[PDB]
């Protein structure tokens, strides 16, 4: 995989390859692994693929049973969730999971969470074993606030190269867009994006 | 532990059991009785690792006792062995399994015939007109195979069982003491003791 | 074991502790590590002690032969060329670890050699299980256009954080001096400050003590 | 499986005023079994004694080899070769099997007839020199020897008291090792007499 | 049974005459990719503790949250949780080690190296280190990881005994502390430039400085 | 589990539930036991009111829990066999620990304990 | 270790050496190796010296928790039962034990068992266990005879022990001597290896080997 | 893997008098070729004239001693504020140790005090729980450079009458606080020349029927 | 280490980190990874540090041999030599090694030789473990026929993110500008190239 | 292989060594003679690896009848056992050893005195009045601490011998199937044939 999540003025937009790998073998070419967790809390997917499963359904089941007691929950809330599972059951899991959502007091947030469980709040993140050749990039190319065309264009951009480079990256490019409008889906196909 | 050999004939079922314990370089031992009477008309003979074989040869004796007070009965050698094997056949599978083999050896009183089990440590069961466990059966079955017949007497079971235990004194690596002679048959179980 | 190596105005000093250990024991209390390449060449080694002993000499020997058939005084990368594809030819399995000083015609010069044959240059450099201790010393207090006393005074401290610090360093520090244009001046325990306190008690036997079963006299002689 | 603990033994070496002693055990055994008591391990050629501990076909081996090598160098050089030049000699000898190396614990002690100075050196299994002003220590109750010695050790110690101090230092340090002792024996060295003692000591 | 995978790195510490200092870099490290830069390895505990910790940083994240949880319980029906019966530095720390030490007792370790400063209700200074191993140990300097081997040979050249402690101020202490994670930087590959400070006096309290740089470097005989 | 304290005291210091089960004991058949200079001999009553038995098959009144023990009972059959069981299986057990068979006041101190527990544990009679 | 016990016309003698090891490293020469359960039961330990020390002192206990249950001593084979039983229930999880249990009752007489920590237990009339005890068998078998006196049947155990304590390099330091007899066991000092083995060389006119 | 075990180094040593005794031991903590601390207590009084000290791995050194110390205390509870003799300590220290045999503490034990007729006694244990009362004791890193010079010193081992032929031995004899602490003191100048993991400095626990004493003594710090 | 090589208009650059790592603990703070072979052939070095010596002096000893029988040798022949022995020693080596240099004819050209000893020539090179962290960046900002400050820039750029994200690399950024003109030796500190 | 024992007494050597050859499960021979005679008054014994044991006791014996033929003089016991401790010295650190152990046998007819050498497979060569290899030392060396003078006859050393055959018999695990003794004097070497 090839992963990744980006604040801006807006909100936030969460980006994925669509890969799936069983050694050099391609399982699955149009692999969606931006998943929802709840109307605007979105996580996106790295690792094996039946623990990131296993994982999201339980946070979603988790935070449905959040919303019937106590309202919607924070962006914060739900990356909470996906931490204690992910570091009482370190020893068992192969999971990096980006959580990606949008409040209106907040407005848009970032969490990553790597191998350990860690949490870790930041204006953006990268993740999966494509996103190591992408960091000299993304650092010189993300700045704070910017437009939804712009946040979509460094995206574009950064999953191109991560794609170009890894071989266990590739296909379609996926974005979800979470702003206050409500939820888009984007798709970007090879033809336009190796071009780049 | 080591040897033990079992050989039915006509009207009796005779067990020879290896009189050696050895530990180490060191043979601690040189009389050791490796058998336990289990009903007045059955014998058992036991080898294999150290403590399980005395453990599990007595628990088995307790247990046959026990039913023979609750019933005033003495079960048949067939209803024993079957019992042995069930406890073996659970044992293998545990978390420490018991490593023993055994044979057993008895006189059926309803039937008026001798009877000899063949029994290991994986619960695999046989009945057999002569019986081995360990390498002693690698000597022993072919010699069997040849100068045994099925009518012959306790006097020619003992004699047969003499050119077994010549043919191990002189092929076998180690030294194992001699033998403990039993004798199963109506009467119960005696012990020869000039062998 | 803990070395240091330092560059100053017109020349180089190198310098060492002199503890020699064998597992957590220590077998000698005043051993020394700095050698002699040549007059003017000198070698702190650490590692093997007999891998650096044997690998000193060795090129030592090969340099005198050398600097008779040149008719010239022994360079310093000669020394470290000739230690260099040694080392390497076996693989690391030569545990030498050496700092390498000296001065000859083309100037003054410091350098280190790694096991497997890897060199490097540097002003300020430390080998040995006290290495860390003595670099961060070097790297808090080292500066360019040192003296002779200035680097002598840095070196020492140097192998003084070692001698206190790491376990396998200990006892006293040894130093010698590379000045260009002059003789060099090796000064063995420039320092001892873990000289042993007096004993409480004299354990001198009664003579007699001792039971004994036999005596001879033994023949020396022819 | 470790061959310098197969066979058990211990050498140690002291300097006195004007004087050295190296003294040494007598066990020879193969592990846990005791084989003999009369397996000495000080040699000496002409006034060098060499003490050697560890797997004993090497301690035999290399006696032999440095009493061949010291033969050639008295005729050749028509002198007995002093300390110092054999030390050297056993370190070139036992670094030329640097990759294969006998595995010994050699001690080298004696007087050189030339300036008169007492000396002793110790080297590990390839060749490496251990000088020493005050004493040197070998074998499987080393431990035990380093201890004895640094605390009982005094300089400048007369042939007589250097002999109960040597003594006492291998007695006590056998005495807590189950491959060392089975009996011992010590060398007192002056410039031109050498006194051989055999102690009493425990035989378990 | 556990392998660590974001991991912090070297904490110091030291003992000045009134208080304590200790540092910690701002990284969080994934291997050889230094993958984190916003990272707070100091947590303070009320106005009177600080607990530096390494290793890692899930494990950091669990213990930061068990600091939070102790003084909500110690506040719970206390009347004098912000007077007498308010959390101490030796409270804290005992806690800490009871934890470390029952989780290596159970083959599932918090794999983390921690150092508690802080000064005590009676003015005393408190500094004691505990890690994965549920090992303590106290003294005048301590460090961990690269720390340990670099800084603490530093540090004790300012405070090599007790009887250093009331000779040093936090002018000397602070110079000290802020020298030595300049010589992690040169030296250490998991290191960052940017790190965290804090100084627990006994009289101006606790004073936490954050973003603070790695300046003054030498580099121009490169 | 079923945890009812069935067997407690009353104001007059009494256990009736133990009381009651002597009541019990009462009502069974007579049981005698005489012990000579060199035997002891067991007896026992069997009512007459039962005709048609087949006396081949029901259980004897005197049991034997080794071969050098033996146990007679007045009271409730039922509750009998569980104490005789019991005997049995400890008779065997103290041949395998100690090497010897039980003695007669060994095996009595074990029955006696089992009919003591069920005096003082809850949920049983 | 090396300890030995057997069976004679007089009783029961039992002798053990005093020595432990950790490795090479001789860690004690001063080690009691008999433990008095009671006026009439001994113990003997070789192996793990927790494990026969803590184990053997809890077989005490039992022991006398026997007697105060039953009224009477308890036998020599129910003993070494309860400590065979014990030691096989934790049969795989490493105990390391080879013990004697020694001793004299009525309807027993004069017994002695062999136990250890894989689970064996036999009655018999001369056992040597230790690291050392082939040593003590070769001395021992060779001089043995049922009429030894109780003078000569003392100094054989105490010669076996020395004969072991000599040649095997993990058995030393001294030499305990018991002699238990139908009145109960009796002590027959500790007997240092260093004064003891010049003695009996000398006396004795053995161990040629030696430098004398 | 997750290795629960370390090795903190130091050494220590018990004697015992007529009338008193000694337990000793330095004040050195390590971690493989780094020191952790110049100053580590690990000899402690125990109450009810007991002193003890668990070197080795100071993690489960620390808590046995705590286990020990929580047992005096609810020793006295159970027992009417009885006075826990020697010898019942050690029996307790036994199970303590035995209860942990197939996850043992890493540590060897030795107590000392007086017996309950006033006499000094010393008791060592193994890691799982064996024990012995004895005249004399070294344990840890060093024990086996300080045992044979205590046998030699305090019970007199391989000394014998002078001219008697090595018939007649020294007789034993006890030794006045003066003569132990000289030995004490020496034993450890001696252990620290020669071991790596032992120096910084001694503290030696007296115990006579006064109560508990505590001398300090300096040891070299390289 | 990271380590890389850019052709351009008027020949070709050079450059490379300072640091030499044995584990965590940095060993040399300022090393010389550029090493010269020929006048005007110079190699950059990643790998083993005694392998990557031991090489570099073979082949200065061949080239120069060839020198005193053939004139000077073109890049491609000391690329060759390089390859020969990275090739035939495969087994005991760890060398990655970038070669560079600058002919009249040819002008500037550089030839990168991986692990197994294979020759691939490019219009520039990027290797060290430090070089994953900048193949998006150096593939989305390379362009052919750059000028030397351009290209300096693009070295200096690119170095700064391996450097920022690799803890392996570190210290001053060397280089080694090859020309027409001569050999010219740049560096640059940290306090320049952190803050780009 | 494994059992070979050695005796000096007063005047002669006496070397015994078991019969028996072992292979896996049987006993493929009874009555073989575990030696080679090197010379008329100098006699070697050997145990170790199968094959190893005879190729090396015969090189030895072919390079010590080839001294002596080339000489025209018999080598003393004491040069003998040193040639045979460099052969096994340089093999130890060969690329396949020899794995074989030795006791030597001689009288020295120049000394007029017994000597018996005993060598191991690594080359450690030891002078002794009694010698053993194998696990035979264990019960033996300990024997004949207690019962062996160094005045004895022959006749004496024989009964010596005896006793330590018996205890084996008794303690050892393995069937040896007895020894062969040999005597080495002054008169050369001779074989009990009743033993
Ligand atoms: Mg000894
Ligand atoms: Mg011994
Ligand atoms: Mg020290
Ligand atoms: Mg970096």
């Amino acid at each position: 995989t090839s992963i990744m999540a980006v604040t801006f003025k807006d909100g936030v937009i969460l980006g994925a390859d669509s890969r799936t790998t069983t050694g050099a073998y391609i399982a699955n070419r149009v692999t969606d692994k931006l998943t929802r967790v709840h109307d605007k809390i979105w996580c996106c997917r790295s690792g094996s693929a039946a623990d990131t499963q296993a994982i999201a359904d339980i946070v979603q089941y988790h935070l449905e049973l959040y919303t019937s007691q106590y309202g919607t929950p924070s962006t914060e809330t739900a990356a909470s969730v996906f931490k204690e599972l992910c570091y009482e059951n370190k020893d068992n899991l192969t999971a990096g999971i980006i959580v990606a959502g949008y409040d209106d007091k907040n407005k848009g947030e970032v969490y990553t969470i790597p191998l350990g469980g860690s949490v870790h709040k930041l204006p953006y993140a990268i993740a999966g074993s494509g996103s190591t050749f992408i960091y000299g990039y993304c650092d010189k190319n993300f700045r704070e606030n910017m437009s939804k065309e712009e946040t979509v264009d460094f995206i574009k951009h950064s999953l191109s190269q991560a794609i170009k480079w890894d071989g266990s990256s590739g296909g379609v490019i996926r974005m979800v867009v979470l702003t206050a409008a409500g939820v888009e889906r984007l798709i970007f196909y090879p033809d336009e994006y190796e071009q780049l | 532990m080591d040897i033990i050999l079992g050989i039915r004939v006509q009207d009796s079922v005779i067990l020879a059991s290896s009189k050696a314990v050895t530990r180490g370089i060191s043979v601690l031992k040189d009389s050791d009785d490796k058998t336990r009477q289990l009903s007045p008309h059955t014998l058992m003979s036991f080898a294999g690792e150290a403590g399980d074989t005395v453990q599990f040869a007595e628990y088995i004796q307790a247990n046959i006792q026990l039913y023979s007070i609750r019933e005033d009965y003495e079960l048949s050698p067939q209803a024993v062995s079957s019992f042995v094997r069930q406890e073996l056949a659970k044992s293998i599978r545990s978390r420490r399994p018991y490593q023993v083999n055994v044979l057993i050896g008895g006189y059926d009183k309803k039937k008026n015939k001798p009877e000899l089990y063949q029994i290991d440590y994986l619960g695999t069961k046989v009945e057999l007109p002569y019986g081995a466990h360990g390498y002693s059966g690698f000597y022993t079955f072919s010699l069997l195979d040849h100068h045994y017949r099925p009518d012959m007497t306790t006097e020619e079971g003992l004699d047969l069982l003499k050119l077994c235990v010549q043919e191990l004194e002189k092929r076998m690596p180690m030294d194992f003491k001699g033998v403990i002679v039993k004798i199963v048959d109506k009467d119960g179980i005696r012990q020869v003791d000039d062998f | 074991t803990t070395i240091v190596g330092v560059k100053f105005n017109n020349g180089v000093v190198i310098a060492a502790d002199t503890r020699s250990t064998q597992g957590p024991i220590v077998a000698d209390k005043n051993c020394a590590k700095l050698h002699r390449i040549s007059p003017k060449i000198w070698c702190a080694g650490a590692g093997t002690a007999a891998d650096t002993e044997a690998v000193t000499q060795l090129i030592g020997s090969n340099i005198e032969l050398h600097s008779l058939y040149t008719s010239r005084e022994p360079r310093v990368v000669s020394a470290l060329q000739m230690l260099k594809q040694h080392l390497f030819k076996y693989q690391g399995h030569i545990g030498a670890y050496l700092i390498v000083a000296g001065v000859d015609p083309t100037g003054s010069h410091l350098f280190s050699i790694h096991a497997h044959g890897s060199t490097d240059v540097g002003y300020y450099l430390s080998l040995g299980s006290g290495s860390l201790a003595a670099m961060a010393v070097l790297e808090s207090h080292w500066k360019q256009d040192l003296t002779k006393e200035e680097a002598i005074k840095l070196a020492s401290d140097a192998i003084q954080a070692g001698i206190w610090n790491d376990l396998g360093s200990g006892s006293n520090v040894d130093v010698c001096v590379m000045e260009i244009g002059k003789d060099a001046e090796y000064l063995r325990n420039y320092l001892t400050p873990n000289v042993r306190e007096e004993k409480q008690k004299s354990y001198k036997f009664p003579r007699g003590t001792t039971a004994v079963l036999k005596e001879s006299i033994v023949n020396i002689c022819d | 499986s470790d061959p310098s603990s197969i066979n058990g033994g211990i050498v140690v070496a002291m300097t006195g005023k004007d004087c050295v002693a190296i003294a040494c055990d007598l066990r020879l055994g193969s592990q846990s079994l005791g084989v003999s008591n009369k397996f000495e391990k000080i040699f000496h050629y002409g006034h060098v004694f060499l003490g050697i501990t560890g797997l004993a076909t090497d301690v035999t081996t290399l006696n032999e080899m440095f009493r061949y090598k010291t033969n050639l160098y008295k005729l050749k050089e028509e002198r007995a070769i002093e300390p110092e030049t054999f030390t050297q000699l056993v370190s070139s000898s036992l670094y030329e099997r640097r990759f294969g190396p006998y595995f010994v614990g050699p001690v080298v002690a004696g007087i050189n007839s030339k300036s008169g100075k007492p000396f002793i050196a110790g080297f590990d299994l390839i060749g490496c020199i251990d000088e020493a002003k005050d004493f040197i220590v070998s074998g499987t109750a080393s431990d035990q020897l380093f201890g004895m010695c640094e605390s009982l050790y005094e300089p400048n110690l007369e042939p007589e008291d250097l002999f109960e101090t040597i003594s006492q230092a291998l007695l006590n340090a056998a005495d807590r090792d189950a491959l060392s002792g089975w009996g011992a024996v010590v060398y007192i060295i002056k410039k031109d007499e050498v006194v051989k003692r055999y102690l009493k000591m425990r035989q378990d | 049974t556990q392998q660590p995978i974001v991991t912090g790195t070297s904490v110091i510490s030291m003992k000045y005459d009134n208080g304590v200092i200790i540092a910690a870099d701002n990284l969080g490290s994934y291997g050889s990719l230094l993958r984190f830069n916003g990272v707070e390895r100091l947590i303070p505990v009320g106005d009177n503790t600080v607990v530096g910790i390494s290793g890692d940083i899930s494990d950091m994240q669990h213990i930061e949250r068990l600091l939070k949880d102790l003084v909500t319980e110690n506040a719970y029906d206390n009347p004098l949780a912000d007077a007498e019966e308010a959390l101490e530095p030796s409270y804290i720390f005992e806690y800490l080690a009871t934890v470390m030490y029952q989780r290596r007792s159970k083959m599932n370790p918090l794999w983390n190296a921690i150092i508690v400063a802080g000064v005590q209700s009676n003015g005393d200074q408190f500094l004691r280190y505990v890690n994965l191993l549920g090992v303590t140990y106290s003294s005048p300097t301590l460090a961990t990881g690269f720390g340990a081997h670099m800084a603490n040979p530093l540090l004790r050249k300012v405070v090599d005994r007790e009887s250093d402690i009331p000779k040093t101020t936090v002018q000397v202490a602070e110079e000290a502390i802020v020298n030595a994670m300049r010589v992690l930087y040169y030296r250490d590959a998991r290191s960052s430039r940017n790190f965290s400070l804090a100084i627990i006096d006994k009289n101006t309290g606790l004073t936490f400085k954050k973003n603070l740089q790695v300046e003054n470097m030498k580099w121009d005989f490169a | 589990g079923y945890d009812r304290a069935l067997s407690i005291f009353s104001p007059d210091g009494h256990i009736f539930q133990v009381e009651y089960a002597l009541e019990a004991v009462k009502r069974g058949t007579c049981a005698v036991g005489v012990k000579g200079k060199n035997c002891v001999v067991l007896g026992c009553e069997r009512r007459s009111t039962l005709k048609l038995q087949d006396t081949r098959i029901t259980p004897s009144k005197v049991s034997k829990i080794d071969s050098h023990v033996v146990l007679s009972f007045s009271g409730l059959n039922a509750d009998s066999r569980i104490l005789i069981e019991k005997a049995r299986v400890e008779a065997q057990s103290h041949r395998l620990t100690l090497e010897d068979p039980v003695t007669v006041e060994y095996l009595t101190r074990y029955v006696a304990g089992v009919q003591q527990r069920y005096t003082q544990s809850g949920g049983v009679r | 270790t090396t300890t030995l016990a057997f069976r004679f016309q007089g009783g029961i003698i039992v002798a053990v050496d005093s020595r432990a090891t950790a490795g090479n490293w001789v860690a004690s020469q001063t080690v009691k190796k008999v433990i008095e359960i009671n006026p009439f039961l001994l113990g003997t330990m070789a192996g793990g010296a927790a494990d026969c020390q803590f184990w053997e002192t809890w077989l005490g206990s039992q022991c006398r928790l026997h007697e105060l249950r039953e009224k009477e001593r308890i036998s020599v084979a129910a003993a070494s039962k309860i400590l065979s039983n014990l030691v096989y229930q934790y049969k795989g999880a490493g105990l390391s034990m080879g013990t004697m249990i020694c001793g004299y009752t009525r309807k027993e007489g004069p017994t002695i068992y062999y136990v250890d920590s894989d689970g064996t237990r036999l009655k018999g009339d001369i056992f040597c266990v230790g690291s050392g005890q082939t040593f003590a068998y070769g001395v021992l078998d060779s001089n043995y005879k049922w009429d030894l006196s109780v003078e000569d049947a003392l100094y054989l155990g105490k010669r076996s022990i020395l004969a072991a304590a000599h040649r095997d390099a993990y058995s030393g330091g001294s030499v305990n001597l018991y002699h238990v007899t139908e009145d109960g066991w009796i002590y027959h000092g500790n007997h240092d290896v260093g004064e003891l083995f010049w003695k009996v060389k000398e006396e004795e006119g053995s161990f040629n080997n030696v430098i004398g | 893997q997750f290795n629960p075990y370390g090795d903190n180094g130091g050494t220590i040593l018990g004697i015992a008098g007529e009338d008193f005794a000694v337990l000793a031991g330095d004040t050195r903590n390590i971690t493989d070729y780094s020191i952790n601390s110049r100053y580590e207590p690990k000899v402690f009084d125990c109450g009810d004239n007991i002193v003890m000290s668990a070197n080795g791995f100071a993690a489960d050194g620390d808590a046995l001693v705590k286990r020990f110390k929580n047992s005096v205390k609810w020793y006295h509870f159970d027992h009417n504020d009885k006075k826990l003799s020697i010898n019942s300590a050690a029996r307790n220290i036994q199970h303590l140790l035995y209860g942990k045999r197939f996850f043992p503490y890493y540590v060897h034990t030795i107590i000392a005090g007086l017996d309950e007729d006033g006499k000094g006694a010393v008791y060592s244990f193994d890691p799982v729980g064996s024990y012995e009362r004895e005249q004399c004791r070294a344990g840890g890193a060093a024990a086996s450079l300080i045992m044979p010079f205590l046998d030699n010193q305090v019970n007199f081992k391989n000394q014998y009458e002078p001219g008697t032929n090595g018939k007649v031995k020294k007789p034993l004899k006890y030794l006045s606080v003066e003569e132990v602490i000289k030995l004490v003191r020496d034993s450890f100048t001696s252990a620290t020349e020669r071991h790596i993991q032992v120096g910084d400095g001694l503290e030696i626990l007296i115990v006579t029927k006064d109560g508990v004493r505590k001398e300090f003594y300096e040891l070299k710090r390289d």
